């Protein structure tokens, strides 16, 4: 029985990709169908060998084979949407590479995944991968704070936040980091009750906390 | 063939059931009468379905309740004992009106348990609420959070909106298609 | 003043009714034997002290009397 | 012919088969006598019903109501359980006289219990009220939210119109047609 | 033929075929002798019968009162038992003189209760009303609301004319045509 | 077995429309009707395919379709007294199509309901649907707050108002949404606890001034 | 037999389109039609293949492409009143696009939807979908405060609202996220207890709150 | 086949075969009748099964709770034996309903309890909890801290962000092959 018949009814959510090395890949696209079709394999009612891959995990794969033979690259994302020819989003204002290695890159990227016949590298904007990070997170009416320096930006929510707040600022994360990576920009959302509780303090550069009507303690200028 | 579990309920084995079929594994549920039901698997599924029971703590232990724990046949009833008998029972016909909404399948209600005001002469302190909530999907649920609370704040003596917590989900993926039986 | 009478009268009774069903279940196995004639007081009264103290009686009432008025403890 | 659940009751059954009938499989409502019914799908059609069970929380409990935390064959009885038992038929009796409103299908109303502010020398605070409802499509539902504040407002003893809050939606579309058998 | 319910009550089965005539679909009472009546439908119609079912949930609890939740053979009553039996059968005979008019089908009266004011030096406030009824149409249902709130005005001894309040209504359309058998 | 005869037995509380794509229409009344005229098709004892239609619910279904071809659109409502040949009651003084895109409009409505032969446009007069909810407003002597806007008004009625006013306003709104619809003119009846309904005023130096209507009211101490 | 007999008795809520790469197209218009349509080619009474579309998750799928191939791109919503020629509501001012990528914009569509025969694009402004929204939410008399930026504009509605207000913001908020989508303007419902219900304070210019006889308490501006 | 356990719990022998499963070694859940069940492994893999069950602490002892020893059976029962109780039911529910949030497949909750506080001189202190949790893979689970201390913190009387600790890990990985019989 061929692969493709021997899952499950619905024809439509898996990806059945000849392979190079002699393989077949199936292409699941969430982590409870790669369970799905790794149960068949590993029951083991299929003759020849075959291979099961994601968007999240191969995306998590190939940047360890990166972080050791090209250290200190300026990527963000590898996008899978048609599984053949797979876009690499590389940044421009931060690389120096030339023509010649770009195509070298290109090839043994190819050679990394014997599923796709082609890989395609277009540069991508540093500035708008900020720009959309901080115009969405205006939207949402969420209180922040923008932290810029080299190599990466900082978004700081904090404070106590209601439930809507909450709601609003993890559906945005989430929609964010599946189509930009947590390469350059990081969110830190950081639900906590107010400094200092119930005191009343004299802030700015001379400051200090009444523990009591009589009582002053004098830490770090708050 | 294997047997893994046996002796279970009806409630326990619709809810193995419910766990292996969706991790493309074929349960049977067999009837025993007296001794209750049995849930055999084929044998290539035995090492997966095994791991699953592990990790997902199967079979499910029956629900808890604090008017449990002091029930109303006893001979003397503290008023420790009466309060938390009254304020189980509200949290129970809280969550069991939260279903009869538009959209939500399943709710989950708590509520702050105060005791210890009435034995003495301490004024008591606020109530507290909290909330969870299963929707259909395709709803828009971050404007169905207003709905909870106007409907949840003055349901008791005094609330504020800073109190009451509703953490609203939308529910899973559906199961519809058939496991598939191993060829051999 | 009348009114903490009539508050400490009603708490008396109930007191009073654990005692009643003591004195009242001591001396009705003596007539299920052949002791129709024997006083039960004398065996009354030391049924019904040891286990006072024993359950910590003097220190119940103390503690559930003060819990009205203030914020003890 | 696989069995779903069984030992049910008579409103037990008609839930699972209204649940199962709106998603296209089809249900067997079986007699057995003094055991109960039970209820078989197809083969075909039992691994999504072993998953609505599962998400709809099948079979449905009894409903909770307050007065029976309290019986009335209690040897002894409290101020505080005399207030919970008459609370907890004030608010029985207002959601019966909900459903003989024009165009109400169902409702639900609760009430605040402040069970120790009378008792204490403090004095009681105000009641809230809250109520559900249920109404038949094709009526504007947002100026009925006026004659249920009007009908509940003047039935206790001093509430006012910012404590009581009505959160009512229109009913669900029908469903009519069969399921239909499936053809193998 | 496949009933739906059984064992039911003399005005329990006719409020289910009253419901079901309404929506075109016909119903068979059956007699049984000791255990009730029970209620059958065709096979096109048990798909809409079981979703009228589940939305008017039927069949009828029986209306609750609140001299229920204290019996008078008990051998202890309390001024707050006494008193809520006194004002629950108030209650029901206002509403028995309240179909006595000329228009009035049905209608149903609420009473404020009160029950801490008696046992602590707390004065009695002021009590409050609330109705609901159904009028026979063609009538002019506008002008008919001073005759009831000078009748209820003048039967306790401290209301106000706004502290009484009355929710009314005409009643539905006639059924008077057969639903009609169903062909095949 | 005829549709008219599949009814009930009094045959003049429905109407039987004939299609242009050979379909048969049954028109009702109300929405009890219309569930009593769909048992009849969903138990299946007739031959070929229908359709009932409603006044309600052919006007909800039609404004989905104008708001997406014809948006910023002025009307008020479609009205079915006669089934084969409705008027469409457009506003004047907001739009300026020409006659011949008048008449590509009403062959476009026409071809969206296949039991109808003509539809006809009538231009209504856009002073006199606010006229008439003022004036019949002041009729009923119920307390009110006329706001108006660009390209609608609406009618506050707030107050502790007693049992007679809460059955005439809305014994009202639903005689006047049957004949405008609730696109131009909308009634704000709502209840709140305040002696007086709706109207302030501040006192100092000279007599009363009356304030501007607002969001924040003066609970009543009475 | 077909798929059409397949389904219910009544043929008017399932439109069954012929697909491009021999496959057949089920067209539901909400959730309960869709978990009906898909219990059917779940069970596996039809031989070949077939699939349900939807309104919601299918401008949710074509929406994962188009921010991969086409970022930056400012657009509406995808309609489907009839789903053989699709309107695409591109916006007006914030795109640089001429006329032929308008034109391979559409030849990649039609390539993302085999239902369909043609793409209608249309250009909408973003001062009447901002317009509409404004006085929308104004003749409801609802308390709000508009918040513009580039690139999107946010409605904020505070306060201690009633009963009715949060209902008729509701079916306001449904009615115009039918039309328009999310992808402009945003509306921002929260609701917050009211600190002067029982208090005396002064409003104006020097505005503060009395909390007691002996008690300012001066908010922050 | 060398015998290893046996009169074990149904439970008790589905973490054993677990834990062997895990380390290529096989295992056999032979019955004993009216004794229990009993783990039985091949002669090459008794060594590696000695050392396993050795280091893992197997068999698993009954998880216990703290209201095991405060049973309510007694004729008398102290307020320091009914707050224990009562807290020992709240960190059981709190435990059942974190199960059903997105993607956690286990949980345990801790609450600070008071004994000293019912009789010293001082006012009970603040109440501190701490929760574990196990996420399914795939999640981003340092935004799902901010989702149970957010429902952890108003459900209780008054507690910080300060004093809700929670330690969350995701799943370890799947064991779906079957571990391979010794070549003999």
């Amino acid at each position: 029985a061929e692969l493709d018949s021997l899952l499950g009814q619905e024809k439509e959510r898996f990806q059945v990709l000849p392979g190079r090395d002699k393989m077949l890949y199936v292409a699941a696209q969430n982590e409870r169908d790669t369970l799905w079709a790794r149960q068949v394999l590993a029951r083991g009612d299929y003759d020849k060998n075959a291979r099961v891959i994601n968007e999240n995990e191969e995306n998590k794969r190939i940047s360890i084979w990166l972080d050791t033979y090209y250290p200190q690259l300026a990527y963000y994302r590898i996008h899978f949407d048609e599984p053949r020819k797979p876009v690499f989003w590389l940044s421009r204002q931060r690389n120096t590479m030339s023509k010649k290695e770009l195509e070298v890159l290109s090839q043994k990227l190819r050679a990394l995944m014997p599923y796709a016949d082609s890989v395609n590298i277009t540069l991508m904007d540093d500035v708008t991968a900020a720009g959309q990070a901080e115009a969405g997170l205006k939207q949402q009416a969420l209180p922040y704070s923008r932290r810029n320096h080299k190599g990466g930006v900082t978004f700081v929510i904090q404070g106590a936040l209601d439930d809507v707040e909450i709601l609003r600022a993890r559906q945005f994360v989430d929609s964010y980091y599946r189509t930009w990576g947590g390469r350059y920009v990081q969110f830190a959302i950081e639900l906590k009750d107010d400094w200092l509780k119930g005191r009343s303090f004299q802030y700015g550069a001379e400051g200090y906390i009444k523990m009591s009507p009589g009582h002053w303690y004098f830490p770090s200028p708050l | 063939d294997k047997d893994l579990l046996k002796g279970l309920d009806q409630e326990q084995a619709n809810e193995v059931i419910a766990v292996l079929q969706m991790h493309n594994i074929e349960a049977n549920k067999i009837d025993s009468g007296k001794l209750g039901y049995s849930i055999t698997v084929a044998e290539p599924d035995f090492t997966a379905a095994v791991y699953w029971i592990k990790t997902y703590q199967l079979p499910p232990r029956p629900r808890v309740e604090i008017a449990q724990m002091f029930p109303a046949d006893s001979l003397v009833s503290s008023p420790r004992a009466e309060k938390a008998r009254l304020y189980s029972a509200i949290e129970q016909r809280l969550e069991q009106s939260l279903q009869t909404m538009e959209g939500v399948l399943s709710a989950r209600v708590h509520i702050s348990y105060d005791i210890d005001a009435g034995e003495n002469g301490r004024p008591p302190k606020p109530v507290h609420l909290s909330a969870l909530a299963v929707y259909e999907r395709g709803s828009p649920l971050a404007h169905q959070i207003s709905d909870i609370k106007r409907f949840l704040k003055n349901s008791f003596a005094d609330v504020d909106y800073d109190n009451i917590s509703v953490v609203l989900s939308e529910r899973s993926d559906a199961q519809l298609q058939a496991p598939g039986t191993p060829v051999k | 003043a009348l009114s903490e009478i009539k508050s400490a009268f009603k708490i008396g009774f109930y007191l009073y009714l654990p005692f009643v069903v003591v004195d009242l279940v001591v001396s009705s196995v003596l007539l299920a034997l052949g002791m129709m004639m024997m006083s039960p007081v004398t065996i009354s009264t030391p049924i019904k002290l040891v286990l006072f103290v024993a359950l910590d009686g003097w220190t119940l009432l103390s503690k559930g009397l003060i819990l009205q008025y203030m914020d003890i403890a």
